[PDB]
DNA sequence: TGCGAAATTCCATGACA
DNA sequence: ATTGTCATGGAATTTCGCA
DNA sequence: TGCGAAATTCCATGACA
DNA sequence: ATTGTCATGGAATTTCGCA
């Protein structure tokens, strides 16, 4: 109001207004001769409707608000008083892009032992073959031994059957997913527990989480490509030769096929290699042993120059999944409960539930 | 002479007929010689396509370079021959009318019984732990189960109670009950 | 054949076998004792379907067909047989992604004047709002000065309609658009000669072409989501304050509304620049000229480490546009006639066509 | 006092009836003051809200300090004083019954008789030329045409022709022969 | 001829397709 | 026959207000 | 204790979602 | 309650074959 103005209009000196200018009243209203002009100040109880309407305008970030009202106004401190609007723009906040980016990944350890940990997924639709439109992928963690099975959808039943068949050869300790219908039922939960498989989860639409066995579904689907050019896409009978092919291709930085991962010799296909002819088993069996711990393992990547990494109690934003056509990206704001891991942490989703969240899926909450 | 490996001879054979479960009839067995790790498959008969259908799964994971036989019908057929030369797989049959596998053979067969006993139709179902527990059951020959053999590891499902294997009383009964 | 391995068998000395190996006759075949083991050496005339067999198994790269090969056997100079035949498969080539990223963008200079040069391109479909589906975005490439209007189709007629409105005001030197359906008509290529506009086009499927409108198009969406928060979407009322709000919106790297760069002048519309108020319009004019021609202009960046620029005759191969499931992502190769800039190229399509096309719509030929 | 600046003021002014051209009966004239510049909108009547509807797609380009008219019905209506309150528009009428402007909007007269004739139907198609025309038209008083003014900038399409704008014996004779 | 803070500029990040 | 662009908000750098 | 070429290793790029 | 991965093919680096 008029109370920090009146003394300033008279010569005497005020808090942030610097002295060397000169300040007047003029058609109602206090202002101030500025290098690039004069300008209205405001008192300071009108000042926030003033950052409003500016901001308001084509709701605006810092600098491009700031130039709307710095063409009437001058006051100590501008910025301070827009960063604080825009800190408070709902509209801004869930709609607006981060600039930030995610801290750089985490490369989780390689499973001790086969069986130790499967990645699972589908693929699909595909092009209907027998009347079968997907393939269940499985992926062992250590040896990247995987298993395929063509299936008419990716149903919680057809997870069931297929996986019954492969656990005949060994049970897991873990198995990890996405979240993903057939595999968050009950129906599943209970036929894992049935075994002592315990079931691991990406966090919600993070799929680098399963990138295993992501990674393995490329393949997958490159080498039935390469299969099928200039055929019709008839990919139900292809699905075990890629399966046999894949198992006992060589891995250029690893030096060994999956398979022999899997069992330290090569079985009766093309090109089986030959180096451990003369030991016995036993001996083959130890020599596995070593290559299984000696793999090379890569190590996380260097940070990129402006990335985040998150805080407890820092304010952050999940992101929205399946956005409308012109609806905001984000959720409105929610506090990190928990730091789980670098690029993994629970928040209360201010409804409020607790949830696991990616990095990926997240930006900090700007303007504090 | 180089040492046996896992690889080296699967060893099949169909067992049944037996009572009709979930439409299936039959069990391909194949055992792999040098580990004793077995794979059971269900068939609707024991012919060479039921078998090449069965194969062709497990052929898919490994692939022996002796397949040995009895001179099963199924096996002696010129069609299985032409499907396993397809694959570089030499066969090699037993003399008609004539180790660790023979004991295999034997403990299936057991062990089958000891379960389908109560419940003849349920055997679809069990064929996955009746696996288990074949492979995950200790040989007093050598040190280790088939399962440690095949993947140079222990394994998440050890059978810690080798078990009776032995049909009680109230089975033997309800055995010569289902009989009649 | 026989030939070169005989008098190997003898002792005497040929090009590329070392002599200190030891090379013998066993089980029929031209054995030799190497480091890592013993391997068939296999006659020449036996070579070439040798790594074809390898190679097939899962179609794999260098490295991983290399070490299926050095299973069995040894011959020199191995890598060079197993190279020419992955640059001789129709199917890897065609499958295969890249690993070499396109060159630096360019910065194409701002158009000198408005109406220079006009990019234009819709939005849509859209929630449906008083039976309107599409935007149609018109931005003057010198100014960023934006025109929308609301459309039912993105159809020729309804951009000729729309056009009419907009060069009532003037007429552009040019007109830059995608090779969208409605713009790539004869009826637009008539309605265009008819006012001597020329009509340019972004080489296929590289909206970065009409980077300036797409990256406007980003501002409309935005702004329309912010005002329609918690609203229903009926966005047809609000194309006329998007338009309003976003052409007098500060650029804060300008310093200047794209209104300002049309006219000089702010318009009545709040928090209006006064600075220009005691010059004469032409003292005004003579400002805006100033202005206009000292704007910043980005240059283009570094390259990446392992980037890729197009020669004339080299063998390239086209991105497939729609590519149907399992089916190749890469045309067959075809070769570059003329470099028209370092990242764009007029090749002979091997049917053969000329096409205009964008490096990043390319990958060069793997294996020369 | 400050100098004139375009936006500074906007004369509008209905023209009509006219002949049914695609529905539309009237031209809603819009003249910026300082530059000269027109604007024309089509409209089906001289009312508050064809005004309104037309003035808002203008004003969505810019907006005027001042709107100045003439006590037509449409513009001294409540309706119209509110929008135009709305946009922080001053509202300025000529007195009832009473420069750079005025010739302007004679010019537009004369220049659409001199088109409408032989094709009284045809005029909405025609008024994006006409207004190409009037905008890239000499003013002889300031060197330039409002387009220069407007944009600071020469045009790519000159009216190189300042034309007749004359009505000839062909015409004088069908327009003496529409009207019978 | 130098200090603390404010204003400005820089620029990586992401989204338009 | 053609070609990426730019709002954004923390950080880095420059300028201001004062001696 | 050094040269030319071959073999190996490195690693950025892109695609799985 | 969790976490990116790895085939690829030119280039960079190391090793080999020979003195
Ligand atoms: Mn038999
Ligand atoms: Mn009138
Ligand atoms: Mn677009
Ligand atoms: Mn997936
Ligand atoms: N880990
Ligand atoms: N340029
Ligand atoms: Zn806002
Ligand atoms: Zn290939």
């Amino acid at each position: 109001l008029d109370a920090e103005l009146d003394q300033l209009l008279q010569g005497h000196y005020i808090k942030g207004y610097p002295k060397q200018y000169t300040y007047f009243l003029e058609d109602g209203k206090v202002k101030v001769s500025r290098p690039e002009g004069v300008k209205i100040i405001p008192p300071q109880s009108d000042r926030q409707k003033i950052v409003l309407q500016a901001h308001n305008l084509a709701h605006t970030g810092r600098e491009a608000t700031l130039l709307k009202i710095a063409n009437l106004y001058w006051w100590p401190n501008m910025r301070k008083d827009v960063v604080k609007q825009l800190g408070r723009c709902q509209q801004c906040l869930i709609t607006n892009a981060s600039n930030k980016a995610s801290g750089p990944i985490l490369r989780p350890d390689r499973p001790q032992k086969p069986f130790d940990k499967f990645f699972i997924d589908y693929i699909g639709p595909l092009p209907p073959s027998q009347g079968y439109l997907y393939v269940l992928v499985v992926v062992d963690g250590m040896t990247g031994f995987t298993w395929l099975y063509p299936t008419k959808a990716p149903s919680t039943s057809a997870t069931v059957k297929s996986l019954n068949v492969l656990t005949s050869i060994a049970i897991p300790k873990v198995i990890h997913s996405d979240q993903g219908a057939a595999f968050t039922s009950s129906t599943f939960a209970e036929w894992a527990k049935e075994r002592g498989i315990h079931l691991e989860f990406s966090t919600p639409y993070h799929p680098q989480s399963q990138g295993k066995v992501e990674r393995k579904n490329s393949d997958i689907k490159r080498l039935l490509t390469k299969l099928l050019v200039g055929r019709p896409t008839k990919w139900y009978d292809l699905l075990p030769v890629v399966q046999l092919a894949l198992n006992n291709t060589y891995s250029p930085v690893l030096k060994y096929t999956p398979h022999q991962l899997l069992f330290g010799i090569d079985s009766n296909t093309p090109f089986a290699n030959q180096d451990t002819l003369d030991l016995t088993r036993e001996e083959e069996l130890s020599l596995l042993q070593e290559i299984r711990t000696s793999l090379y393992h890569p190590s996380t990547p260097p940070a990129s120059s402006r990335s985040w990494s998150p805080v407890v109690g820092q304010l952050v934003q999940e992101r929205v999944a399946r956005p409308a056509s012109l609806r905001p990206r984000w959720h409105k704001p929610s506090t990190v409960l928990k730091v789980l891991n670098p690029r993994t942490v629970v928040i209360l989703d201010h409804l409020g539930n607790n949830r696991t969240v990616s990095i990926d899926n997240l930006k900090p909450t700007s303007h504090q | 002479d180089r040492p046996q490996k896992p690889f080296d001879k699967f060893f099949i054979d169909y067992i049944g007929p037996l009572p009709p479960s979930q439409g299936y009839l039959y069990v391909l067995v194949v055992v792999d010689g040098m580990t004793g790790f077995t794979w059971l498959y269900p068939t609707k008969a024991p012919s060479t396509s039921a078998t090449v259908k069965s194969l062709n799964v497990l052929t898919s994971i490994a692939i022996p370079k002796v397949i040995h036989s009895d001179q099963g019908a199924a096996f002696t057929s010129s069609t299985f021959a032409e499907w396993a030369k397809e694959r570089g797989i030499h066969l090699e049959f037993s003399t008609p009318y004539h180790g660790k596998v023979e004991r295999k053979n034997s403990d299936i067969k057991r062990l089958l019984t000891k379960l389908l006993v109560g419940r003849p139709t349920k055997w679809y179902d069990l064929l996955p732990v009746v696996q288990l527990a074949l492979n995950n059951t200790y040989s007093p020959v050598l040190k280790y189960t088939p399962h440690q053999l095949l993947f140079g590891i222990d394994s998440n499902t050890p059978f810690a109670n080798q078990d009776t294997l032995d049909l009680t009383r109230e089975e033997e009964l309800s055995l010569l009950q289902e009989i009649r």
